[PDB]
DNA sequence: CTACCGATAAGCAGACGATCCTCTCGAT
DNA sequence: CTGCTTATCGGTAG
RNA sequence: AUCGAGAGGA
């Protein structure tokens, strides 16, 4: 139930993981993100040029997605972006931001121990971007000063040249979100570290798990934060007249309020200090819209409750995206019922009860062979057992067989699809959880029975590990012939 | 002992004994407890320990280590448990419920890890065994390239038996009127007597059978014959001497070559690895090796001709059958073993519920952690 | 082959890889009292030639890395002296087939 | 009904993959997105019925491809994108 | 470079037998076409199930499908449903 | 202990031996003792066995324990399955744990290692170290919802 | 179980004022070395000092309890071979009859 | 448990901090028989039966006598309490009330749904317990007491008396961990802090037998870490403590320690001035218990013993809430007065603050951070009389 | 009757063995210038009503007790007037799976003065094939 | 004899925890 | 019931 | 319909 694409279709082959550049973020987006509001520009119920819309997805079931068009059920939701005036750290990379800042000194921004050291020579040649960065770190964490010059390897004296100014490098520590060190206090600003990575030599990236084009430390700390679209944070609830938005929408509002809380102090009434108090909260929200499980403070009220979610806890294991909605999806065409056992059945058989048979369906193409039985099936309809609902035509249009004017008729042409009830001897997957096996997952033959149980053979008791003490059991029905093969042959 | 007193008292019309005689439900403990006595209850290995510091219940004195005070139920479930007894029994039962709800918990953490550690491990095509990186694990799946589905337990006759009983069994000496094949066993037996071209082929057979016995005993130091091996030769043989209806009174029509150069040429046709280059065909040999012990083994001029007399028509079929069945037992390139191998260990793991060595799921928890902190360490010096 | 009988001060192990192409291997006497390769579990390890490596690497069509690996300070690998690139062959006995060939490149 | 991670694993044992793609695409969610041949992400504006796919910044008009992935995946990648990570999808076997 | 590859008809290391997975999706891929009113290459002996026909077409070796078997390094070996032996 | 050993007549007779069992472990110094047979001394510590007798002995020793876990409870699981598991642990070079510390750092494609325990970070450093996911493994193709290179999809049909 | 109840919890004060008025040397005025034959006295885990000869102190307490004068909830734990006597008036102890 | 919470516990929780800054000072509490003032209407005597049909709360009004008659809020009443009325009604009267004679109540009730308060179980305070520690732990045994009062707020000041150094490990010192403090303090300094200066008198509070040399030898290493500090005044001085503590002190940090030992250190026994020996004996009793288990003369203290566990039931359950709820009503009147400086009662707080908790499970109002969450008050369950 | 099953005499079932009544209760209130209303619904520019038949509801928007309910039949008809950009449906149907007869219907009011309703539906349930025991 | 560097030992802290399932209650 | 980080101790070099 | 809790089934 979609459209038709001059663009070809293909399997996904490679997956590349990287980072976002200011260059991308600002050109990849279409939205601008100006106002911290959501809707109602002085009561005017629409979209607003603030957070939700200006060249992005809609809500009132409209094709007004900006030539994106067509239906919420099609537009993936571009995106826009939010111009952070003051540079802002990244949350999961606090560990590594430190780590790199413990590998590169100040002022010029250069590798601490070159090829001149005769231990670092076992790092610049080793394969893998992962173990290489674990090698370098071990050496340039003790040495502080950028060094004058400095050997000369190999040998006697006096010396050679390479370049650099010999300033001391601090002992960096973790303080919530800030990085502070001791020299022999000075806190390393976000503006201060971005400028260290805005330079840095080309062979300084590759040397430690990075890439010229894909991922840079100057991108690791966040210049311009991307704004996720609406289909990632839906709307109303129990009103249709009293809003009720999501929750990632609430946190982006907190950043947007804090972002134009600094520009109302830069080009407006400008205090000299205690303005760093506002730099913590604008960093804190991008540090909390991305993760909320570190150390210090959680979050709470509004227009909602507490604590918070913050992407990562949509990703984290179980009931989140990967392990809950990707690895193990919920699925259509399925059934569950309490099992009871039947000695007058055949081993591979499974008594599917009548009402479940009227529910579940298999799409069958109309082929000159089956018409005689298939048209009778249309005529019997979705009530009497050997029947069917839904008839699919040339142009993909849906005949609902349990309403409509022309349902006690329909002349079936060739190559039309007809979803039919399950009939006897169809091949169906029949499992019991907890599924410990292949053999808790066995195909079966169908015989439609009266009474509400799934009936099955006592000798198939063991591999599923079932009683009749009330064990319920699942049943899945294929939808392609190929699958129908791969069930009764494997 | 009380149990076995109740076991040899149950008459043959006694229904409980009959279900046990069937293997249908129940066992010896079930009998012992219902009819005789339920025995000594245990919590954390040790018999009921004191709560009330130096006594189990306040119905007893202190420092009383006798049987009833520390939780021995003298009566059976038919007779009735006593006030005390009942609480003791309760204490035991509760631990059962407790560890069950903690076993499956610990098992499903095992199972999931196993499944996730092996996963992408499948055969393919070069019949080896590898992951997504294409980092090889096994060069031949299960070291022999056989699916476990087909495989069966089969005694290796070469492994057991006396040096006196062995010759008797396998040696065919034509130059020896007391060790020849009787002219009643072979069509040519009397003419085959003597002969120096067929006593370099039989000496070729008997010498490989002895190289086999020294080779097997070096592998199976246990002395155990019975081992998992493809293709049930015993049943191909039972199929031979009932399909062709052979009388054990009239002599075979086989030649000594038919047998000896038969088995040696079938051996060539038991393909597993196929590559025509030096290294592959060298591993081809090093995969059939055990199954070729076993087929010689079995079959053995003396075996074929004296133990289960076979005709040339039947024997050619048997040889044809073994090659046929053998090619069916090979793993199918594509078999996902990752999962299959995890599932096969994680399943009985779930079926463990309760003598000093750590065992059960708790131990298995160490093994799969590569634990430095292992509960029971032990040298076993010989 | 250095055969020390107590311990080595770490100021001496840094003067080991300082004379190429020659190699020096330090061995303790407490680790040499009994031959490990004699033990039930340990099977016979057989070092192979660089020409036979390429023979393995092409005829099983592998990548350098894709082979099962053995450690540099591995008890057996020290007993035969395996550098990086040097592969061993291991002829272990199995209850499924008499023999089975294993290979380990030294990482 | 949920076809759990533990349940998937059993279908893998059986070597039935055409069924697992049926159960994770045709049932549940299937979605038709649109990738830029150059930049690799989900930027392409689907100006369908008008044949236009003009992804600006990369100035793409021709080099754009269609793929069939679950909506949960698109949800995953977007979330990564918003967490400042590029999860790129490429069309060809070689690099 | 597209392309090659590819591994010639000589020097075939692979099982000449058809694998149970190769079988199941040969029937599979055919029963997809059979179900969809497409030319049949055998005589239909009163059977009407689109998978049941693909079995008969297989017994007589009248399926024009060609397997590509992929080996880890990248190489593939082409096998027709004529050279492959069905023995399961 | 009971041993089964060949008599000069041919048969195996039952010859009982004397065996000592210890509550501690130090294989580095026990086998070096005059009296015991240092070609049979066994430990239930496959971690020590590895350290002393080489990685390959480490395998079987780790196998013997996976074996005794199973067979002690009256079950039999076929050699190939344990032998697989065992060997997966061993083939990286040392003893690779079946936990997030072991088999999850091992150079495998990110998406596949995502679908486990340290889900988020795996994605993070993948963004940092510019990881290229190969997408030839199971979980990677489940995520993208495609014909997974498993049994059926290991090969590819043509005309 | 059927018989069991929860302690409601009384005022500890009348017990205190009773003990010190029936022997019972307060903790301050206690000298350990010259009165080792001493049962220390606890009330809701508060050490209120030492009592010499607790034998007759017990049977007076137990009688007052069984009569009603001391709330029948209040539990009176005399340790013989530890020289302690604890009197508990908490709100949560589980008790039964017999 | 609920009758003790009404007929008393309610009274005294009202008092205490009630007195304000003139002198708005609370007194007696009168408790009505369950009523409901419904909108544009009269005060109605709500019976059980009516409550359930109508989605009402079977709660009575509190009235409290304030000083220089007044509605405070509404307390959910437990059925067959006190005055579910009911607890007066004869069998015949029950049917007319459409309430079951088999109904035993338990369960009062909120928004028309019947709710049961589930007995909570925790470990009792004010008991001395000794615990043998693991292997990689520097300390071997620890004497723990969850010292907390019964009539005076909710201060849980946990005290640890540790015994470092393993068996074998040379010189087994004993130190203790005090509340407001930061570092650990040797015990000999604690005593000297209370007012016991001469050793030997020290080991008298601890060891109660002159013959018992073994214990005495055990304490020898402690004293060695003491005689840096040989006078009272300096024993309160070694409470410092560390890195930096304001700086400006000496005469201010001495008075700092002099409070911690009376207000925090064993908050039972007492909390006032003239008690120092009452505590040092108890502290000595702890050390006696700790070393009595280190010589293995007495066992390590049993954690699962039911007689050292208490049940918090419906009564003292509601107490927890009412204390917190009443103090939020109190400290609202203090802030209404502040802006007055020239009626006021927010009765909904207590009314709805009890209802919210008794309806959900989150025993503690809108915070939920109190992990009492565990479904305190569950939705009865009436499938069968026995259930 | 193998593996924790049992065979139950149908004849006894019919004379009354393990038969049971089953009661379920449905609930509704009004609002929180804008108030919800009880009435048998109609189109009304609403075009977002439930699937089943409202035909069993009289005029107050409730079922009468004698009636018989089954499947997606509406039990409480209740509309909610919304501006916003008339009356949007907020009717509670009978449970997807359930069926049977209305037992009692309660019309009352709450502390605030809200029109409040509790519908009690009753089914007889007979010891069927998969019922646990 | 003193100062710097390396190695080892002790002390503190983290990331999950059976699978599915059906119901009830309260909340921005 | 475990890996990583910090502190302390013994050793070598200037 | 979303979140948070508890009860029960295998
Ligand atoms: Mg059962
Ligand atoms: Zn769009
Ligand atoms: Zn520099
Ligand atoms: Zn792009």
């Amino acid at each position: 139930g979609q459209q038709y694409s001059s663009a070809p279709l293909r399997t996904v082959k490679e997956v590349q993981f990287g980072l976002f550049s200011p260059e991308e973020v600002r050109a990849i987006s279409v939205a601008k993100i100006r106002f911290p509001e959501t809707m109602d520009e002085t009561q005017t119920r629409a979209k607003i040029g603030g957070l939700n819309d200006p060249r992005l997805g809609s809500i009132d079931r409209n094709l007004k997605c900006q030539t994106c068009q067509e239906g919420m059920n099609e537009c993936p939701g571009h995106f826009g972006h939010i111009d952070l005036a003051k540079p802002v750290f990244h949350v999961g990379f606090i560990a590594k931001i430190k780590k790199v800042c413990e590998c590169v000194c100040m002022h010029c921004g250069k590798l601490l121990l070159d090829e001149h050291n005769e231990l670092m020579r076992q790092a610049l040649a080793i394969k893998d971007s992962k173990k290489r960065f674990a090698a370098i770190w071990t050496l340039c964490k003790t040495k502080m000063v950028c060094e004058t010059d400095v050997p000369s390897e190999d040998d006697p004296t006096q010396l050679v040249s390479r370049g650099g100014c010999g300033n001391t490098q601090p002992t960096i520590r973790k303080d919530g979100l800030k990085l502070v060190g001791s020299w022999k206090l000075r806190v390393l600003s976000t503006e201060e570290i971005l400028n260290i990575f805005k330079h840095i030599s080309v062979k300084d990236f590759t040397s430690l798990g990075f890439n010229e084009v894909f991922s840079r430390p100057e991108w690791m700390i966040l210049t311009c934060l991307p704004v996720p679209p609406p289909p990632v944070r839906p709307s109303i609830s129990f009103n249709e007249s009293q809003r009720g938005e999501d929750d990632l929408t609430f946190k982006l509002a907190d950043i947007l309020k804090a972002n134009i809380s600094l520009e109302t102090l830069e080009h407006n009434g400008a205090p000299h200090h205690a303005i760093e108090e506002a730099e913590s909260l604008l960093q804190f929200h991008v540090a909390t819209y991305m993760d909320n499980d570190i150390a210090g403070q959680p979050q709470a009220l509004q227009k909602s409750g507490r604590p918070v979610k913050s992407i990562r806890a949509r990703l984290k294991g179980k009931e989140g995206r990967i392990r809950g909605n990707l690895m193990g999806k919920r699925v259509d065409f399925s059934a569950r019922t309490v099992i009871s056992g039947d000695p007058n059945l055949e081993l591979d058989q499974v008594g599917v009860p009548k009402s479940i048979a009227k529910t579940l369906t298999y799409p069958e193409v109309v082929t000159p062979y089956n018409i005689d039985r298939l048209t009778q099936l249309v005529r019997n309809g979705p009530n009497e057992h050997p029947g069917a609902k839904y008839v699919i035509r040339d142009s993909g249009d849906r005949i609902d067989l349990r309403y409509s004017k022309r349902a006690g008729d329909i002349q079936l042409q060739y190559g039309w699809k007809v979803e039919r009830h399950i009939m006897d001897n169809d091949p169906v997957l029949f499992n019991r959880q907890p599924s410990l096996h292949k053999m808790s997952m066995m195909a079966h033959r169908v015989k439609v029975i009266p009474y509400s149980t799934f009936r099955l053979n006592l000798s198939v008791t063991s591999p599923y590990n079932a009683d009749f003490d009330g064990d319920e059991m699942n049943l899945h029905v294929p939808q392609s012939e190929e699958t129908r093969a791969e069930l009764s042959q494997l | 002992k009380a149990g076995r007193l109740a076991e040899v008292n149950l008459k043959d019309l006694n229904n409980v004994k009959q279900m046990v005689m069937a293997g249908s439900k129940g066992s010896f403990i079930n009998i012992a407890q219902m009819s005789a006595c339920v025995g000594q209850q245990s919590v954390e290995g040790k018999r009921i320990a004191f709560g009330f510091v130096d006594r189990t219940l306040p119905h007893f004195s202190k420092d009383d280590y006798s049987p009833e005070s520390k939780g021995f139920v003298e009566n059976s479930y038919l007779r009735g448990l006593t006030p005390q007894e009942f609480f003791f029994h309760a204490m035991g039962g509760r631990e059962g419920l407790i560890d069950t709800a903690v076993k499956t918990a610990e098992t499903g953490y095992i199972q999931r890890r196993l499944v996730k550690a092996l996963e992408d491990i499948m055969v393919h095509y070069d019949n080896t065994t590898r992951n997504s990186l294409g980092n090889v694990i096994q060069f031949i799946y299960g070291e022999d390239g056989m699916d476990a589905a087909h495989i069966e337990k089969q005694s290796l006759d070469t492994i057991g038996g006396s040096d006196a009983a062995f010759e008797k069994r396998y040696r065919v000496d034509l130059l020896n009127t007391d060790h020849t094949l009787d002219p009643s066993l072979l069509e040519s037996g009397s003419e085959i007597l003597g002969d120096l071209k067929l006593q370099v082929l039989l000496d070729e057979e008997y010498k490989q059978l002895v190289k086999d016995r020294k080779f097997l005993r070096e592998v199976f130091v246990d002395g155990e014959a019975n081992w998992p091996l493809p293709v049930n030769i015993r049943r191909i043989i039972q199929n031979a001497q009932q399909t062709f209806h052979i009388d054990h009174t009239k002599p075979s029509d086989l030649t000594i070559k038919d047998i000896v150069l038969g088995v040696k040429d079938l051996q060539e046709n038991l393909l597993v690895l196929r590559g025509k280059n030096e290294i592959i065909q060298n591993a081809q040999r090093d995969a059939v090796t055990l199954f070729c012990c076993l087929l010689r083994s079995r079959l053995a001029t003396r075996r074929v001709l004296q133990e289960y007399r076979l005709t040339k028509q039947a024997f050619d079929w048997v040889l044809s059958n073994i090659e046929a069945q053998f090619l069916r037992s090979v793993v199918h390139p594509g078999e996902m073993v990752g999962v299959l191998a995890a599932q096969s260990i994680g399943e009985p793991a779930t079926q463990m519920t309760l003598k000093k060595v750590t065992s059960g799921v708790p131990r298995l928890k160490e093994i799969l952690n590569v634990a430095k902190n292992m509960k029971t360490p032990s040298l076993t010096v010989y | 082959i250095f055969v020390y009988q107590n311990n080595i001060t770490p100021s001496a192990m840094k003067l080991v890889p300082s004379i190429p192409p020659a190699t020096i291997e330090t061995f303790n006497e407490a680790a040499l009292v009994v031959n490990i390769t004699h033990h039930e579990l340990v099977p016979k390890h057989i070092r192979l030639s660089s020409d036979e490596k390429r023979e393995l690497l092409k005829r099983y069509r592998l990548k350098e890395s894709q082979l099962p690996r053995i450690q540099r300070a591995d008890p057996v690998a020290l007993y035969l002296g395996l550098k990086r690139g040097e592969v061993v062959k291991i002829i272990r006995k199995s209850e499924t087939s008499g023999r089975y060939a294993s290979y380990r490149i030294c990482m | 009904l949920r076809f759990g991670e533990m349940e998937r694993d059993c279908m893998i044992a059986h070597g039935a993959a055409s069924f697992l793609k049926e159960r994770l695409m045709e049932a549940s969610d299937a979605f038709r997105v649109h990738i830029c041949g150059i930049c690799g992400l989900m930027t392409v504006i689907a100006k369908l019925n008008h044949n236009q796919f003009e992804c600006k910044g990369c100035d793409n008009k021709i080099d754009i491809y269609q793929i069939h992935i679950p909506y949960a995946a698109k949800l995953l990648f977007q979330e990564l994108m918003a967490m400042n990570i590029t999860p790129r999808l490429y069309t060809d076997r070689s690099r | 470079t597209l392309k090659e590859k590819a591994i010639p008809k000589d020097q075939r290391a692979t099982t000449p037998y058809m694998t149970k997975y190769e079988r199941a999706r040969i029937l599979g891929t055919r029963a997809l076409q059979i179900s969809m009113n497409a030319p049949v290459f055998v005589d239909l002996e009163g059977e009407t199930d689109p998978l049941r026909i693909a079995m008969k077409e297989l017994a007589e070796k009248k399926i024009p499908l060609v397997i590509r078997r992929y080996l880890p390094d990248g190489s593939f070996e082409d096998w027709s449903v004529e050279e492959l032996i069905v023995d399961l | 202990y009971d041993r089964k050993v060949p008599s000069p007549t041919g048969e195996y007779v039952k010859e009982p031996e004397w065996v000592l069992e210890t509550d501690g472990v130090n294989l580095s110094e026990v086998m070096t003792v005059p009296g015991i047979d240092p070609t049979r001394i066994y430990t239930n510590s496959f971690i020590d066995i590895m350290e002393v007798l080489g990685i390959e002995a480490g395998r079987a020793a780790l196998y013997k324990e996976v074996y005794n876990v199973i067979a002690s409870d009256g079950s039999y699981v076929n050699y190939r399955h344990m032998a697989l598991l065992v060997d997966v642990m061993t083939t990286q070079g040392g003893l690779t744990s079946v936990t997030r510390h072991g088999f999850n750092r091992s150079n495998t494609g990110a998406l596949m290692r995502c679908s486990f325990e340290e889900t988020v970070e795996i994605l993070f450093e993948a963004g940092a170290s510019a990881e290229l996911d190969d997408c030839r493994g199971v979980s990677e193709n489940v995520i993208l919802g495609q014909m997974a290179p498993i049994g059926t999809g290991a090969f590819d049909v043509m005309i | 179980s059927l018989m069991s109840c929860i302690s409601v919890g009384t005022d500890p004060m009348p017990i205190i004022t009773f003990l010190s008025e029936w022997g019972m040397e307060p903790l301050e005025d206690y000298v350990p070395h010259q009165s080792p034959d001493a049962t220390r006295v606890f009330v809701n885990g508060v050490w209120h000092g030492v009592h010499r000869n607790p034998a007759r102190l017990m049977e007076t307490l137990r009688t007052l309890r069984r009569k009603g004068d001391i709330n029948p909830e209040v539990s009176m734990i005399r340790d013989i071979r530890e020289k302690e006597l604890k009197i508990f008036t908490d709100a949560g102890r589980v008790y039964r009859p017999l | 448990s609920f009758n003790q919470f009404v007929d008393y516990t309610l009274q005294d929780i009202i008092c205490e901090d009630s007195t304000l800054i003139y002198e708005i000072s609370f007194g007696k509490i009168y408790v009505t028989k369950p009523m409901v003032n419904e909108s544009d209407g009269v005060t109605h005597a709500l019976y059980p039966q009516e409550a359930r049909l109508r989605n009402l709360t079977y709660s009575s009004g509190l009235f409290v006598d304030v000083k220089k008659k007044v509605f405070i809020g509404r307390l959910p009443i437990m059925l067959r309490s006190k005055n579910c009325y009911l607890s007066e009604a004869t069998e015949s009267d029950l049917y007319k009330l459409k309430e079951c004679p088999f109904d035993m109540g338990g369960y009062f009730i909120i928004n028309g749904s019947e709710k049961v308060l589930i007995a909570q179980e925790r470990s009792a305070g004010n008991i001395v317990q000794v615990f043998k520690k693991a292997a990689p732990s520097p300390i071997s045994h620890v004497a723990e007491i969850r010292s907390a009062l019964e009539k005076g707020s909710r201060f849980i000041s946990t005290l640890q008396v540790k015994l470092y150094g393993r068996e074998g490990s040379s010189a087994r010192t004993i130190k203790a961990t005090l509340p407001y403090i930061k570092q650990d303090i040797p015990i000999v300094i604690i005593f000297r802090a209370l007012g016991i200066i001469p050793d030997g008198e020290i080991l008298e509070h601890i060891c109660y037998d002159v013959n018992d040399w073994q214990m005495l030898e055990m304490l020898k290493p402690c004293v060695e870490d003491g005689f840096v500090i040989q006078d009272r005044e300096t024993a309160l001085d070694f409470i410092g403590r560390r890195g930096t503590a304001l700086g400006i002190k000496k005469e201010k940090r001495i008075q700092y320690a002099k409070d911690i030992l009376q207000k925090e250190f064993l908050p039972h026994i007492t909390q006032l001035e003239g008690f120092e020996s009452r505590k040092a004996f108890f502290l000595g009793y702890m050390i006696n218990r700790l070393l009595l288990c280190a010589l293995d003369r007495k066992d390590q203290d049993d954690r699962d013993h039911f007689g050292k566990k208490r049940l918090d039931l419906a009564g003292p359950l509601l107490a927890q809430l009412f204390k917190t709820l009443f103090k939020k009503l109190t400290k609202d009147i203090f802030r209404y007065m502040q802006r007055t400086v020239e009626l006021a009662i927010n009765a909904k707080t207590i009314t709805s603050g009890l209802k919210y908790a008794l309806a959900t499970g989150n025993w503690g109002e809108q915070k939920k951070a109190m992990s009492s969450r565990a479904g305190v008050s569950q939705v009865l369950n009436r499938y069968t009389y026995s259930s | 009757n193998q593996e924790d099953s049992m065979i139950m005499n149908q004849s006894s079932i019919d004379r009354g063995l393990f038969r049971s009544l089953f009661f379920r209760s449905y609930m509704d209130q009004e609002k929180k210038s804008i108030t919800e209303t009880f009435e048998k619904p109609q189109r009304t520019n609403t075009l977002r009503m439930k699937h089943g038949t409202y035909d069993k509801l009289d005029d107050d928007g409730l079922i009468a007790p004698g009636v018989r309910v089954s499947g997606e039949d509406v039990i409480i008809g209740k509309t909610t007037p919304i501006s916003p950009d008339s009356k949007r449906d907020a009717s509670t149907p009978l449970r997807s799976t359930e069926n049977g007869i209305v037992d009692q219907v309660l019309v009352t009011t709450n502390q605030d003065g809200l029109k409040f309703v509790k519908v009690r539906v009753r089914t007889t349930k007979i010891p069927q094939i998969g019922d646990k025991f």
